[PDB]
RNA sequence: UUAAUUGCGAUAACGAACGAGACCUUAACCUACUAAAUAGUGGUGCUAGCAUUUGCUGGUUAUCCACUUCUUAGAGGGACUAUCGGUUUCAAGCCGAUGGAAGUUUGAGGCAAUAACAGGUCUGUGAUGCCCUUAGACGUUCUGGGCCGCACGCGCGCUACACUGACGGAGCCAGCGAGUCUAACCUUGGCCGAGAGGUCUUGGUAAUCUUGUGAAACUCCGUCGUGCUGGGGAUAGAGCAUUGU
RNA sequence: ACGGAAGGGCACCACCAGGAGUGGAGCCUGCGGCUUAAUUUGACUCAACACGGGGAAACUCACCAGGUCCAGACACAAUAA
């Protein structure tokens, strides 16, 4: 017996909760977030990753554990938790994924501006209308300075912002301290599906069709 | 319990009485809770619970059967087999002898006395 | 038997959805029927301070959570509100339903 | 049973190592109607047994005191209670004694009323009436009559009658009076077996008449019973909303639970033989199948097709030489009663093989002599029953083994071999066992190897009864709409609203061909252009006019009820009606109806049909001319000759002919009573004085210049 | 010319991108749609008071009947400076009047570009490189102090220095919110006590109960009277309770 | 970039026309200073000073006078029923 009023708060909290410990543990295997869905007597939760085997396993040994490691921690009882894995659709416009990519590749000792530009190249060519990578920390010295690497176009203000960026900070250690990733998408307006096709600024107007004089008053009876 | 209430569920949603599943005289279904507050049928009011020679002989032949429809039923899990031309049958209880290969070995020393 | 339902969730497209075919499913099965009621919105605030340290212009932040709640009454059977919990389930729209 | 997390389907390659790709597919489309609701078998031991039912009249009769115990929850819940109640019944588990609990229902309540029975096939209506002669009327007094395509029995009678068994085909027809004919008033209860075959062509026929209940209860405000009786079916849940049953009361078990249990094996063939080979290779596996699981027991094969009836049994009594008694098991002792029999077998195979204890039954023999395989083998003479698919429908017979021999009978319509339903050999498989004759029965499902996993998968389980009337939608619409009760396409999406189609078409839009969206909303235009496609395809008939919303009984709509009409047949035949009719006309005219378009064309044929074309008093090729001319293998070239030869008195060259002459002359009568309604409106006296001149030479097969004196008997 | 590199334009530039704007949230307008005992309105029932003659004020949850004007919404509309008059290469635009719920981008906000600060932050983080400590350890835990200490200098503030007042009686009006499960929250009501507060219950997981939050400033009738005075309420002493070991 | 250089346009964190105030008094509170065993510490013009969501009796607590515990995983060697 919870109020609505604090309800609500904590299942964004279990939200919380259950996102912060997929991204921890599945860190390798791709983990682009997470939904949870209510329904009475059965609570479901789909795990997206780009690795759809890693995630279940054989047998579902993964995903097993992970559905009773949920159960112990909250306390739900057996059959009511069950997890889901789903592979993510068009991987090269997620920024989560792509950050980790960026992520991978500095730990591996590759060179931070060819790294950078091979981020935002793949998301360029998976139909992005826009990217943005920026790389901060200590590059090649002890002066630590900021590198903005994007492409296309992106907008910074306004609602369209929340419809069509999607935001990612991964943190990367380093022997030298830490580097700070931050990954900007902007994707195709027509290609939404969900709300809005298009910028608000945008006009599109339908070309008439062209009809010569009739020049003579005619009937056409039936 | 004294309840109006006449629970009419014929089993559909309730579990049956146990003592008393049915009315002997219009076949009306009764549950427990249906036997529990009334003993009287809800639909004739008839009482459901009065307050093998001699017994009718087809009579206990007919729940001779109907108890093996019970036990068909409740053993009907493994009815639904296939024996097929192709499957093994392994025929091992629940693994292959702990997962161990020597009581072959003494067909093995058979053949050594071969 | 006054069957009471209450959806309070966050979105209120799908909340409205979820409210669209409940009520049409009544009408179409020839039910008494009651409006949903739509309760005021619930505006959850929080206000903090942006910066994690204590410098800087006292900047404030304004954060809001939106509560979206109806309830629709229906009157009937329990053969027939039995079989509308099961189903009308959708991500993120808390159901609950309450007998008499 | 316990539903996994998801589907995961797995490709890997076969060379290199880590080609692996992975899809984890999930379903969450589980809703009501996907489901199988069941009833476990729950403890009622004690049952009512006879002297509790409160008549003395019924108690006197059915000796049979022991209550069924496969009815747990039916016994008395129908027995008084109105309310509609669906049965499933596997196997032969009580389908007598239920089926007489409607006057168990309400004939006490009321009593001389005509309760209508209902069997899918003409086959069961003279059982469901032979049985009961000597069962219920000498002991109830009240007569039922019998009502088929055959028998037209008096009105008065019908009328009188107490129980009524029907086809549903024929059932339509006295149905489409509902209006004018003061019979159908006492309908209180409705009753019909075998309901899982709408998947059928016969299934949409029996569909729409539930349709019709529901209409004629909802408008005059009184309930009309109905009963389901079927076998386990998959998709309860959609057939009890549409058969109009409540909460207390459904009855579905699975086929775990029977009388006899049922063994069932499958085994693979070669998939380099198309449809003739694979009975060589087939027959031989047959012979050893019966000595192993049917030593000194009746055994039952099932052919595919009709020449396999013959084929099966050359081989198998070849192949039963080869061993102790080539005669085995034919149970006769007395060499003199041997002779016996022997005297009333016709001819062809039953000549020959009746002596090998191997019995043979299809539709080319004469009607004694397809009983006589059966008398023989009810007091376990013969032992192989080798027979059509088509005999699991009729007489109940009490064998033990089936074999389905070879899979994939040929469809006519798609010119190729089809998989058979999973309607036909699900009931197949019910003659396998007898009850209190043997502990258990065995089955064997023979099948090439691409079906063979299906039917593994799928056998036990089953399918859900799928609605196939929208092949012949078009031609029941008008069924109960012409007499006038929709003016206006609004509600007639209405009348189409309480059909069980609906009940699959949003639960199953798949199945249906929808592709678009499986939403309610989606379907909803998707049935609608269904709807929009049957009137408008009614329309190039010129039978409807439309007037925008409204639609318009015309004349030619006039005559679509009180008679069995084929509407495409109508504008066929539009343009050639005139009132100097002719005799030789009005003969092309008779054979073009599209129910003769049935008739089946064997091959080879075309070279018999061409010799009696000259031989014919009119050509088929000096009839059919320029836009009428029609090849000479098509049924109707085969059924203007046909006539022609019954009028002239031509003998046949083949007895398979005189099968189709029958078929033919069966529908001749009813076919040409269309043309006198149609010349009737139109006033065409001419054309009317002709008519009565065709059937008189039908009746009697003698041309209108022949002497009517000559056709008494004694007088060529 | 605009709030605007906002536009008209000119033109060795053409064509674009970010920002502004658009967008989003909120405030007001609808006797238009769907409504709603968790909001009300009118009437019909039972009933209290006065006039009694037709009324007024009311009370009434299982007394109903009908409605959504007010209240909440969901889906819509509504404003684009509309019409007109002036001024302007007579272009963008601006001023004025009428109409309008609304005409300073309608008001107010969210978001908010590039380049930077060696701005703040290691005391938010199990975010950190390096350094220090690493077992009478700078770790943790327990007891008691301190962060409040007071010669003094500053900033953010609250109370006023009075009759546009103070004090005593009555009049009596808001809106944004919040509230208990393995807990003990918001508390109406009866009783006791100057008061603070204490006891027994009640309703509420909440448009329904606290709550019409009967708030204060304020309104009216009385006392005081230009007096560091019934302005002012620190500085000090004694007593009554609560929070909490 | 700067100019006590020019030109054009803007801003009540600018001014005019004013309003209400702070600075004067008492007190709450933060900062410096002094004191002390400690009076933990960050921030030095706008861009700190009712700010660190900092309204600390114990906790918070990071300072002081003292007392416990080890939560030193794991590996290696030693003592050793
Ligand atoms: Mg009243
Ligand atoms: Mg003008
Ligand atoms: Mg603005
Ligand atoms: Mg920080
Ligand atoms: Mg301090
Ligand atoms: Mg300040
Ligand atoms: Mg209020
Ligand atoms: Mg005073
Ligand atoms: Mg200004
Ligand atoms: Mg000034
Ligand atoms: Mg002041
Ligand atoms: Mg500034
Ligand atoms: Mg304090
Ligand atoms: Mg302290
Ligand atoms: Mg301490
Ligand atoms: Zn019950
Ligand atoms: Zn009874």
């Amino acid at each position: 017996l919870i109020s609505k009023k604090r309800k609500l708060v904590a299942d964004g909290v279990f939200y919380a909760e259950l996102n912060e410990f997929f991204t921890r543990e599945l860190a390798e295997e791709g983990y682009s977030g997470v939904e949870v869905r209510v329904t009475p007597t059965k609570t479901e939760v789909i795990i997206r990753a780009t690795r759809t085997q890693d995630v279940l396993g054989e047998n579902g040994r993964r995903i097993n554990e992970l559905t009773l490691l949920v159960q112990k921690r909250f306390k739900y009882a057996p059959g009511t938790i069950v997890l889901y894995a789903e592979r993510v659709q068009d991987r090269g416009l997620s920024a989560v994924a792509q950050a980790e990519s960026m992520k991978f590749k500095l730990l591996n000792g590759l060179a931070i501006r060819r790294a950078a530009y091979g981020v935002v190249r793949y998301v360029m060519e998976s139909g992005a209308k826009g990217c943005e990578v920026v790389v901060s920390g200590k590059l090649r010295a002890a002066r630590a300075k900021a590198m903005k690497f994007a492409d296309g176009f992106l907008i910074h203000s306004g609602q369209p912002v929340n419809d069509f960026i999607d935001t990612a900070t991964r943190h990367v250690l380093m022997r030298q301290g830490v580097l700070g990733i931050k990954v900007k998408i902007m994707r195709d307006p027509a290609k939404s599906r969900t709300g809005p096709k298009a910028l608000p600024d945008a006009v599109t107007i339908i070309e008439p069709k062209e009809e010569e004089p009739i020049l003579a008053p005619s009937v056409k009876d039936y | 319990s004294g309840s109006s209430k006449n629970c009419n569920c014929q089993g559909t949603r309730h579990p049956v009485f146990d003592i008393a599943p049915n009315c002997l005289h219009c076949g009306k279904v009764v549950c427990v809770i249906e036997g529990l507050n009334k003993g009287k049928c809800g639909h004739c009011h008839e009482q459901l619970i009065s307050d093998k020679a001699e017994e009718n002989p087809e009579l206990l032949a007919a729940q001779e059967r109907l108890d093996r429809l019970l036990y068909f039923q409740d053993t009907s899990a493994e009815r639904t087999k296939i024996i097929d031309n192709a499957s093994d049958f392994d025929m091992n209880q629940e693994v292959g002898l702990w997962g161990s290969a020597r009581e072959r070995a003494l067909a093995l020393k058979k053949q050594q006395r071969n | 038997i006054k069957i009471r339902i209450t959806l309070t969730s966050t979105k209120v497209k799908q909340l409205e959805n979820v409210s669209s075919n409940i009520v049409k499913n009544a009408e179409q099965h020839n039910l008494v029927k009651k409006g949903p009621v739509r309760l005021p919105t619930k505006v959850l605030k929080i206000s903090t301070r942006k910066t994690p340290n204590g410098e800087g212009s006292k900047t404030w932040e304004t954060y809001e959570m939106r509560i979206h709640k109806r309830y629709i009454d229906l009157e009937a059977p329990v053969q027939i509100v039995k079989r509308i919990t099961q189903i009308t389930i959708e991500p993120g729209v808390d159901v609950e339903v309450v007998v008499a | 049973d316990p539903l996994p997390p998801q589907v995961v389907v797995k490709v890997v390659s076969d060379t290199w190592i880590g080609c692996e790709s992975t899809h984890a597919i999930s379903f969450q489309h589980l809703i009501r109607p996907f489901n199988e609701t069941l009833q476990t078998k729950l403890l009622k031991l004690r049952p009512l047994p006879t002297s509790a039912l409160q008549n003395p009249l019924i108690e006197s009769i059915y000796p049979f005191k022991y209550f069924n115990p496969m009815q747990t929850m039916t016994f008395y819940t129908l027995y008084n209670t109105n309310e509609n109640a669906f049965v499933g019944s596997p196997t032969g588990s009580g389908k007598t004694i239920v089926a007489e609990l409607a006057i168990w229902h309400a004939f006490k309540t009321f009593p001389g009323k005509k309760i209508v029975y209902i069997a899918p096939m003409k086959a069961l209506v003279r059982e469901r009436v032979d049985d009961w002669r000597k069962k219920i009327t000498p002991v109830t007094g009240d007569k039922v009559v019998e009502l088929t395509g055959d028998s037209l029995p008096d009105p008065k009678d019908v009328h009188d009658a107490t129980i009524v068994i029907t086809t549903p085909e024929k059932f339509d027809g006295i149905s489409r009076n509902w209006q004018t004919r003061k019979f159908v008033q006492d309908v209180s209860l409705i009753i019909m077996d075998e309901i899982h075959l709408l998947a059928s062509d016969r299934g949409p026929i029996l569909e729409m008449i539930v349709s019709r209940m529901n209409y004629i209860s909802s408008q005059t405000k009184q309930p009309v019973r109905l009963l389901g009786m079927s076998t386990a079916v998959s998709n309860a849940y959609d057939m009890a909303g549409w058969l109009g049953v409540k909460d207390h009361g459904l009855y579905n078990f699975p086929s775990s639970v029977r009388p006899v249990p049922l063994k069932m094996y499958i085994d693979g063939f070669p998939d380099n033989l198309a449809f003739c080979p694979l009975m060589k290779t087939m027959n031989k596996p047959v012979f050893m199948a019966i000595k192993q699981h049917s030593p000194d027991k009746p055994a039952l094969i099932f052919v595919a097709s009709r020449r396999q009836t013959r084929l099966t049994a050359l081989d198998l009594i070849h192949l039963c030489g080869m061993e102790d008694n080539p005669r085995r098991f034919l149970n006769i002792d007395d060499e003199e009663e041997l002779q016996y029999y022997l005297s009333q077998v016709t001819d062809d195979t039953l000549k020959l093989s009746l002596q090998f204890g191997i019995g043979l039954h299809h539709a080319g023999l004469v009607q004694k002599d397809r009983s006589i395989s059966h008398q023989l083998f009810q007091k376990n003479k013969i032992q192989i029953l080798i027979a059509t698919s088509t005999l699991a429908w009729g007489v109940n017979l009490p064998a033990h083994l089936v074999i389905i021999k070879g899979t994939q009978f040929f469809d006519a319509k798609i010119e190729g071999y089809r998989d058979m339903d999973l309607t036909d050999i699900l009931q197949m498989m019910g003659r396998a066992g007898r009850p209190a004759y043997d502990t258990t029965g065995t089955a064997i499902v023979y099948t090439k190897e691409s079906k063979k996993m299906f039917y593994k998968h799928f056998l036990n389980v089953g399918f859900p009864v799928e609605s196939s009337l929208h092949k012949v939608l078009d031609d029941h619409l008008g069924a109960e709409i012409t007499s006038g009760s929709i003016t206006n396409k609004q509600e007639a999406l209405d009348f189409l609203s309480w059909t069980f189609l609906f009940r699959r078409a949003h639960h199953n839009p798949t199945y249906y061909g929808i592709e678009d969206d499986t939403s309610t909303a989606g379907v909803s235009e998707h049935l609608s252009s269904l709807i929009d496609s049957t009137l408008e395809n009614l329309r190039e008939s010129q039978c409807v006019l439309l007037h925008g919303d409204d639609i318009v009984a015309t004349p030619f709509l006039s005559i679509s009820s009180y008679y069995y009409i084929s509407h495409l047949t109508i504008r066929q035949l539009l343009k050639q009606i005139h009132d100097h009719a002719t005799f030789q006309e009005v003969l092309r005219w008779l054979s073009l109806a599209v129910e003769y378009n049935e008739l089946p064309v064997r091959g080879g044929e075309i070279i018999m049909n061409e010799e009696m074309s000259q031989q014919s008093r009119y050509s088929v090729e000096s009839t059919f001319t320029d836009e009428f001319e029609l090849p000479m293998w098509d049924p109707h070239v085969k059924t203007f000759l046909l006539l022609q030869a019954h009028l002239s008195r031509v003998d046949l060259p083949i007895a398979d002919y005189i099968q189709d002459t029958v078929s033919v002359l069966d529908q001749s009568l009813r076919i040409l009573q269309a043309y006198i309604d149609v010349a009737s409106e139109l006033g065409y006296f001419h054309t009317v004085l002709t008519m009565i001149k065709m059937m008189q030479c039908i009746k009697q097969g003698y041309w209108y210049e022949d002497d009517p004196v000559s056709v008494l008997p004694g007088l060529q």
